[PDB]
C-alpha cells in the first residue's frame, strides 16, 4: 500500500517554524525526514522557540547535551517540556508520560499552537513588479497575498528576484530602496495580509512621455522635436540644433515618408577620434543628396556643412518640409489612392461614434468644442474597446487649465491603441486646425 | 471559513467540520492520574490524563469520568477534554472557526453559561453557536418530523420534534444510557466468581458489554434458556491472560434499561419515555410520532434493540396503525452528521453567537441565541 503519504508536512512545518531556525536541529530541516516525533515529544523544540527574537536564551546544548543515561532517557522529556510557558501548550490534556513516545493527534494539536502562537490601480503598478518574476521561465505571483499560500513558490521565484520579523526582509528588500520598511507588518507580510499588501506593492513602484518647456525654445522647434520623438527616432532629440548635425536622425526619418535610403554609404555613430568630422560631413553631404534627387525637395542655399554646422534656418525648413511629406503620406495612405481631402475626414467620427452611441459631433476642426480632449476621448475608445478609461476625464467641470492634463491623457494612449498620434496637447487644447487634422488622420489608420 | 461541530458525550466526544459524512474524534472521554511510585528519575510529571492516552495505559492509572450525565461538574478537566476534541481532531483554529456545540437538554443554565464563557474567554472565539443533540440527530435522518431518542453514555433524553416545531412541555430527560448499564455489568459479573472494583477494569467491561451484551426480546425466556441450555455462552479473552466465560449475564445488562427496579430507581424504562412523550403531544400529530422513531446516541446499538422496542410499542400502541423504529448505522454520529449538515446550510451562517456582541451583551447571550 501507501509507503508515503506526508512529505510535504515537512516542508510546511518548515516553513512555518523558520520564526526560530533553531527549531530545524529538531524537526527536519526540509530534506523530509522523520525526527521530528520523538525529540519535538520530548519538548526541545518549546525551549528553543525562544531564539526568534534573541539568541540569549536556553541553549540546545545547555538544557540536553544527552546525559541521558543508555538506560533512562527519562530526563530530557520533563525538563524541556517544563519550559512550555513560551506560546503555551493549549493542549492541556496531554503531559509529558505520553509525550514520552508520542501520538499523532497529540502531536497535531500542539503543532496547532505551536503554529498559531509562533507567528505574531493596483494591479497596472503590481504588473511592473511581477515583470521580472518570468525570468527564464515561471509563473508570476502577482500580490503576496493572491497566488501564493505558502513559501514555497514564494522562496523559489525569490531565489530569481533577490524570524519572520527578519524573512520579511525577503519582501522588504525590493521597497528598502526607497526607505519603504516599516507599516507593513511582518506578521501579516508573512501571512498575506490582502489589504496591506496591494498598496504596499501597489505604491511603490508608481516610479518604476517627455511634456516639458524649455527655456528658450519656439512652438515650432517643440513641435518639431515631439514629431520626432513621437515618429520613433533611435535617439532621443532634445535640442534640434545640437542632435541633427551627424544627420543620422534625418536619415532615419527619410524612410518613414517613403525615400529609400542606401545604409551602405552611411557612417555607423562609433567614429573613430581621427577623421570623425569629416564622416559626419560626408553623412549630412549624403543627407542633402538623397533629399535632393530622389526626394524632391525646395532647398536653396542649403548644404551639408549648413546641417553639419547647425544651422537653425535651414534645418528647420528641411524639418517642416519632411512634416509636410510626413503628413501628405498620412492622408494619401487613407484614400484609395493620390487624393486627400477634409469633408470626408470630418463625418467619419460622426459616423463610427454612431456605433456605440454618444453625444459628441464635431462640424469641422476649427469648432470650439474641441478645445477640451473630450471629443477625441469619445472617439480614441470606440475603435478599442478596451480603452474605455473614463476615471480621469472632464465632463462639465473643466477650466482652462486642468483641461491641459485630460488633454495628454487622451493623447498619451492614443499609441497604446496604436495611433501613432504625433500631437502636443497645447495643439489639441487650442482649435489650431491643422494639426488636429493630422490627428484625426492617424485615428482613421488604426480605425479602418 | 468552514463550520465546524463537536458532539460532546459522556462516554465518546465527536468533533469535526460541517459537511463531512465521516466522523474524526474517535475516542473514550475518561480522565487518567498518576497513582504510583517512580523509583527513576523524569516521572511524575502529569496533572490528568484524556482520553485514548488513559486507555492505553489502563494499569497503573485511575479513571475520571467528568461527565456526569450531561452534568459539568469540575471544569478543570473539562478545559482538558474540550482541548483533546478540539486541536487533536480538527488542526484548525476556532479562533476564526465557527464551531458548533451540542449540550443535553433540561441543563441547568450555570452549565450552559459556564461552557459560553469558557469558549469567549479561554478561547477568541469569532462566533459560536449551541444546539440541542436530539435537534440534530433528526437531520441525520434526513426527516424534520418525528421523535429522536438520544441515548449516550449518561443521557438519554426525547425531543418530539413535529415539522420543525418542538414541545418544551414534552422534553424529560433520563440518566440511564451506558454508564448505569456499565456499573450493573460489572456488579452482575461478581456472580461467577470474578472481581470487579477498580476502575481499570472498567473500559474492559464496557468492552464486553459493547461485544456480548444484546437486549433481548422476551427476558422470561431468555432466563428459561440460560437455565436449562449452556449455548448462549461465550468466551472473552483478558488483555493479561485468563479466560472468562459469561453466558447469562450478557443479555441481562441491557435489560436494565427497559426494566429500571435493577438498579433501583422510580423512573420508568426507555421503552415508556417515548410513549409517554408523544402522549404529551397533540392527538393528530401522534400519526407523525409513531411512523417516526430515529436512534441514536452510543447505547442503541444492542443486536436486538429495534425489534424490542417495535414490540414495546407495539404492545403500547392501540392497535391502530404501524409502528416505524429507524435505526441508521450511524447512530453514533447521528448528532455529529445532523450538525454538519446543519452548519452547512447557508441559513445557519447568521444565528451564530458573535464576540462582539457578547461583549456587549454579557454571559446570558447563548441563553437567548439558542
Ligand atoms: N455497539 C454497541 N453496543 C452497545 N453499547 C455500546 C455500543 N457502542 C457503544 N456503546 C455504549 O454506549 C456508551 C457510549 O455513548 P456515546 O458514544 O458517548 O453516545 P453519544 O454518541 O450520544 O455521545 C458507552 O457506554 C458504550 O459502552
Ligand atoms: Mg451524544
Amino acid at each position: 500500500y501507501s509507503e508515503e503519504e506526508k512529505y510535504a508536512f515537512v516542508n510546511w512545518i518548515n516553513k512555518a517554524l523558520e520564526n526560530d531556525p533553531d527549531c530545524r536541529h529538531v524537526i527536519p530541516m526540509n530534506p523530509n525526514t522523520d525526527d521530528l516525533f520523538k525529540a519535538v515529544g520530548d519538548g526541545i523544540v518549546l525551549c528553543k522557540m525562544i531564539n526568534l527574537s534573541v539568541p540569549d536564551t536556553i541553549d540546545e546544548r545547555a538544557i540536553n547535551k544527552k546525559k541521558l543515561t543508555p538506560f533512562i532517557i527519562q530526563e530530557n522529556l520533563n525538563l524541556a517540556l517544563n519550559s512550555a510557558s513560551a506560546i503555551g501548550c493549549h493542549v492541556v490534556n496531554i503531559g509529558a508520560e505520553d509525550l514520552r513516545a508520542g501520538k499523532p493527534h497529540l502531536v497535531l494539536g500542539l503543532l496547532w499552537q505551536i503554529i498559531k502562537i509562533g507567528l505574531f490601480p493596483e494591479e497596472l503598478l503590481l504588473r511592473w513588479a511581477n515583470f521580472h518574476l518570468e525570468n527564464s521561465g515561471w509563473q508570476k505571483i502577482n500580490n503576496f497575498s493572491a497566488d501564493i499560500k505558502d513559501s514555497k513558490a514564494y522562496f523559489h521565484l525569490l531565489n530569481q528576484i533577490a524570524d519572520d520579523l527578519k524573512r520579511a526582509e525577503s519582501m522588504l528588500q525590493q521597497a528598502d530602496k526607497l526607505g519603504c520598511r516599516q507599516f507593513v507588518t511582518p506578521a501579516d507580510v508573512v501571512s498575506g495580509n490582502p489589504k496591506l499588501n496591494l498598496a504596499f506593492v501597489a505604491n511603490l513602484f508608481n516610479k518604476y512621455i517627455d511634456w516639458t518647456l524649455l527655456e528658450g525654445e519656439t512652438r515650432e522647434e517643440r513641435t518639431f522635436r515631439n514629431w520626432m520623438n513621437s515618429l520613433g527616432v533611435n535617439p532621443h532629440v532634445n535640442h534640434l540644433y545640437a542632435d541633427l548635425q551627424d544627420a543620422l536622425v534625418i536619415l532615419q526619418l527619410y524612410e518613414r515618408i517613403k525615400v529609400p535610403v542606401d545604409w551602405s554609404k552611411v557612417n555607423k555613430p562609433p567614429y573613430p577620434k581621427l577623421g570623425a568630422n569629416m564622416k559626419k560631413l560626408e553623412n549630412c553631404n549624403y543627407a542633402v543628396e538623397l533629399g535632393k534627387h530622389p526626394a524632391k525637395f525646395s532647398l536653396v542655399g542649403i548644404g551639408g556643412q549648413d546641417l553639419n554646422d547647425g544651422n537653425q534656418t535651414l534645418t528647420l525648413a528641411l524639418v517642416w518640409q519632411l512634416m509636410r511629406r510626413y503628413t501628405l503620406n498620412v492622408l494619401e495612405d487613407l484614400g484609395d489612392g493620390q487624393k486627400a481631402n477634409d469633408d470626408i475626414i470630418v463625418n467619419w467620427v460622426n459616423r463610427t461614434l454612431s456605433e456605440a452611441g454618444k453625444s459628441t459631433s464635431i462640424q469641422s476642426f476649427k469648432d470650439k468644442t474641441i478645445s477640451s480632449s473630450l471629443a477625441v476621448v469619445d472617439l480614441i475608445d470606440a475603435i478599442q474597446p478596451g480603452c474605455i478609461n473614463y476615471d480621469l476625464v472632464k465632463s462639465g467641470n473643466l477650466t482652462e487649465d486642468d483641461k491641459h492634463n485630460n488633454a495628454k491623457y487622451a493623447v498619451s494612449m492614443a499609441r497604446r491603441i496604436g495611433a501613432r498620434v504625433y500631437a502636443l496637447p497645447e495643439d489639441l487644447v487650442e482649435v489650431k486646425p491643422k494639426m488636429v487634422m493630422t490627428v484625426f488622420a492617424c485615428l482613421m489608420g488604426r480605425g479602418m | 471559513t468552514t463550520a465546524l461541530v463537536c458532539d460532546n458525550g459522556s462516554g465518546l466526544v465527536k468533533a469535526g467540520f460541517a459537511g463531512d459524512d465521516a466522523p474524526r474524534a474517535v475516542f473514550p472521554s475518561i480522565v487518567g492520574r498518576p497513582r504510583h511510585q517512580g523509583v527513576m528519575v523524569g516521572m511524575g510529571q502529569k496533572d490528568s490524563y484524556v482520553g485514548d492516552e488513559a486507555q492505553s495505559k489502563r494499569g497503573i492509572l485511575t479513571l475520571k469520568y467528568p461527565i456526569e450525565h450531561g452534568i459539568i461538574t469540575n471544569w478543570d478537566d473539562m478545559e482538558k477534554i474540550w482541548h483533546h476534541t478540539f486541536y487533536n481532531e480538527l488542526r484548525v483554529a476556532p479562533e476564526e472557526h465557527p464551531t458548533l456545540l451540542t449540550e443535553a437538554p433540561l441543563n441547568p443554565k450555570a452549565n450552559r453559561e459556564k461552557m459560553t464563557q469558557i469558549m469567549f474567554e479561554t478561547f477568541n472565539v469569532p462566533a459560536m453557536y449551541v444546539a440541542i443533540q436530539a435537534v440534530l440527530s433528526l437531520y441525520a435522518s434526513g426527516r424534520t418530523t418525528g421523535i429522536v431518542l438520544d441515548s449516550g453514555d449518561g443521557v438519554t433524553h426525547n425531543v418530539p420534534i413535529y415539522e420543525g416545531y418542538a414541545l418544551p412541555h414534552a422534553i424529560m430527560r433520563l440518566d440511564l444510557a451506558g454508564r448505569d448499564l456499565t456499573d450493573y455489568l460489572m456488579k452482575i459479573l461478581t456472580e461467577r466468581g470474578y472481581s470487579f472494583v477498580t476502575t481499570a477494569e472498567r473500559e474492559i467491561v464496557r468492552d464486553i458489554k459493547e461485544k456480548l451484551c444484546y437486549v433481548a426480546l422476551d427476558f422470561e425466556n431468555e432466563m428459561a434458556t440460560a437455565a436449562s441450555s449452556s449455548s448462549l455462552e461465550k468466551s472473552y479473552e483478558l488483555p493479561d491472560g485468563q479466560v472468562i466465560t459469561i453466558g447469562n449475564e450478557r443479555f441481562r445488562c441491557p435489560e436494565t434499561l427497559f426494566q429500571p427496579s435493577f438498579i433501583g430507581m422510580e423512573s420508568a424504562g426507555i421503552h415508556e419515555t417515548t410513549y409517554n412523550s408523544i402522549m404529551k403531544c397533540d392527538i393528530d400529530i401522534r400519526k407523525d410520532l409513531y411512523a417516526n422513531n430515529v436512534m441514536s446516541g452510543g447505547t442503541t446499538m444492542y443486536p436486538g434493540i429495534a425489534d424490542r422496542m417495535q414490540k414495546e410499542i407495539t404492545a403500547l400502541a392501540p392497535s391502530t396503525m404501524k409502528i416505524k423504529i429507524i435505526a441508521p448505522p450511524e447512530r453514533k454520529y447521528s448528532v455529529w452528521i445532523g450538525g454538519s449538515i446543519l452548519a452547512s446550510l447557508s441559513t445557519f451562517q447568521q444565528m451564530w453567537i458573535t464576540k462582539q456582541e457578547y461583549d456587549e451583551a454579557g454571559p446570558s447571550i447563548v441563553h437567548r441565541k439558542c
